[PDB]
């Protein structure tokens, strides 16, 4: 929940 | 030219994201406190499962909201309608918060058959209004969460990939900063100044987000719908009863780990709600230096402590763990990191269980009266600083488990199905929240019963919540052991 940050992130860093 | 234009566009998107995250973390923080503070005060675990179902509804509507968006309706118009319903709900809530509008909108107790002596009658009266507000807010934030990331994504992607990387670094930073600022300011206002203004500030926040996203639409870069291949997977699934093989591989690879993570998100949202409740029933310090009726240290401030540790760890976590865990006798894998996170959250749940047992043993002797919010809460002489260990464990487990799960899901799925696996992730998180609420309903009901006491509104100091915490810890440990066994045979 609080990490939706790094999660969209994985997405595009990808 | 192009720099300035795309920069203004992504900045508008960033402002909308920050404001929506702020409103969300504001309303979700002190919801449990206000649900028992207002005259429609529910019964403890009742407000707990209310917040649990709110979060579960959000995370369940997220994938369906994304489907509806990439469906017949337009993405930008979808975000517009989502923000409209979000503003509607965040305006309905202060109406419940303000005495005059509270009495007006909800309805007098003499018309809805609320003449029974007790606080349960006002709850029966004002339940539908609050539930409608909650469902509207949940659907709105679900669609917004599902839509806003791909929106700015395609808004920035057109130029170059490094632009997307910079924009989404800014996105992560703005999300975390909005979370921290919202938690701090809004929770302080709610808990120590006024519930009315405490909810009204999220309202003007959502209003600003809506108006800036409306005036941004003129200078935005719209995108027609693509097809929302969730319809394709649904068609395949219902007809079975080159997308075929990709679909089957994606599902067979994604569903087991997320099924294992369902109890983890259960215990995560349970952390949130029931630890807010436990801190309400624990000892709270005093900031009464220049204050009468001391301002209480917010459980949302404790959650801010958690989130700021997340922020301080994640980059440092990468930088230190990766090079050392490369050459380590404890080599990490995605599944092994998920297992480590599950073990950490099991330890945190065990610590919470022991803490609740000690709290009961202490309150069995004496009791103090700290007036958190506008209603008194019977507590024992045990400071809430003992919740910091379990909060830290749950935070580090959050990092480990969630990041490892997302890495495995993305590395074990095709490129196009990234939105599908994200939707399924949020869906299974909502499923976890629903399972948690259901488990709470089951442990609370008198059928077998572990903590009823006929009074759960403020008399939970005699209720056995530590038994439910230990039951959740045991379920988490069983899922961890099953994941370990599947790890052997794979």
């Amino acid at each position: 929940m609080l990490s939706e940050g790094y999660l969209s992130g994985l997405e595009y860093w990808n | 030219g192009a720099f300035a234009g795309r920069r203004a566009a992504c900045g508008a998107v960033l402002l909308t994201e920050l404001l929506e995250r702020a409103a969300f973390y504001g309303i979700t923080s002190n919801l449990v406190l206000f649900l028992n503070g207002a005259p429609f005060c529910w019964e403890g675990a009742q407000a707990s499962e209310a917040l649990l179902l709110f979060m579960g509804l959000t995370y369940l509507g997220s994938p369906f909201g994304g489907w509806l968006a990439d469906a017949r309706l337009g993405r930008a118009r979808a975000i517009l309608l989502s923000l409209a319903l979000y503003l509607l709900g965040m305006l309905a809530f202060p109406l419940l918060a303000a005495p005059a509008t509270r009495a007006a909108l909800c309805g007098s107790a003499r018309l809805l058959n609320c003449t029974a002596p007790g606080p349960d009658a006002a709850a029966r009266c004002c339940s539908p209004a609050t539930f409608a507000g909650l469902v509207l807010v949940g659907l709105g934030v679900a669609t917004v969460k599902a839509n806003i990331t791909p929106f700015g994504a395609d808004q920035v992607k057109d130029r170059g990939p490094e632009a997307t990387r910079r924009f989404f670094n800014w996105f992560y930073w703005s999300i975390n900063l909005g979370a921290i600022l919202s938690l701090g300011g809004i929770a302080y206002i709610q808990q120590n100044v006024s519930f009315v203004t405490g909810y009204a500030i999220p309202t003007v926040c959502v209003g600003l987000a809506f108006v800036v996203f409306l005036c941004g639409q003129s200078v935005f870069i719209t995108k027609p719908p693509d097809g929302s291949a969730f319809t394709d997977m649904f068609k395949i699934l219902t007809y079975s009863c080159e997308e075929k093989v990709e679909d089957v591989k994606a599902l067979v690879k994604i569903v087991p780990v997320f099924l294992a993570l369902i109890p983890y998100w259960t215990v995560y949202f349970q952390m949130q709600t029931t630890y807010v409740l436990q801190s309400l029933h624990l000892r709270i310090p005093e900031i009464s230096n220049i204050t009468t009726t001391p301002h209480t240290l917010p459980a949302a401030w404790l959650t801010m402590f958690d989130a700021v540790l997340i922020l301080l760890l994640i980059p440092l976590k990468d930088k230190l763990v990766d090079p050392i865990l490369r050459r380590h006798g404890l080599l990490p894998s995605s599944l092994k990191r998920i297992a480590v996170g599950m073990f950490f959250v099991m330890c945190s749940a065990f610590a919470a269980g022991i803490l609740e047992s000690k709290r009961l043993n202490l309150v069995k002797e004496k009791t103090i009266n700290q007036t958190i919010g506008n209603v008194v809460y019977h507590a024992a002489d045990l400071s809430l600083w003992w919740q910091v260990p379990q909060y830290l464990l749950i935070g580090i487990s959050e990092i480990f488990a969630s990041i490892a799960g997302l890495e495995f899901a993305y590395s074990a799925a095709p490129k196009s199905m990234q939105s599908a696996i994200m939707g399924l992730f949020f869906f299974f998180s909502g499923v976890g929240s629903f399972v948690g609420s259901g488990l709470l309903a089951l442990v609370s009901i008198k059928a077998i019963g572990w903590m009823s006491s006929h009074t759960d509104f403020g008399n939970i100091n005699g209720c056995y919540l530590n038994y439910y915490f230990f039951l959740l810890a045991a379920i988490q440990g069983a899922t961890l052991l099953l994941f370990l066994i599947i790890s052997v045979k794979y």
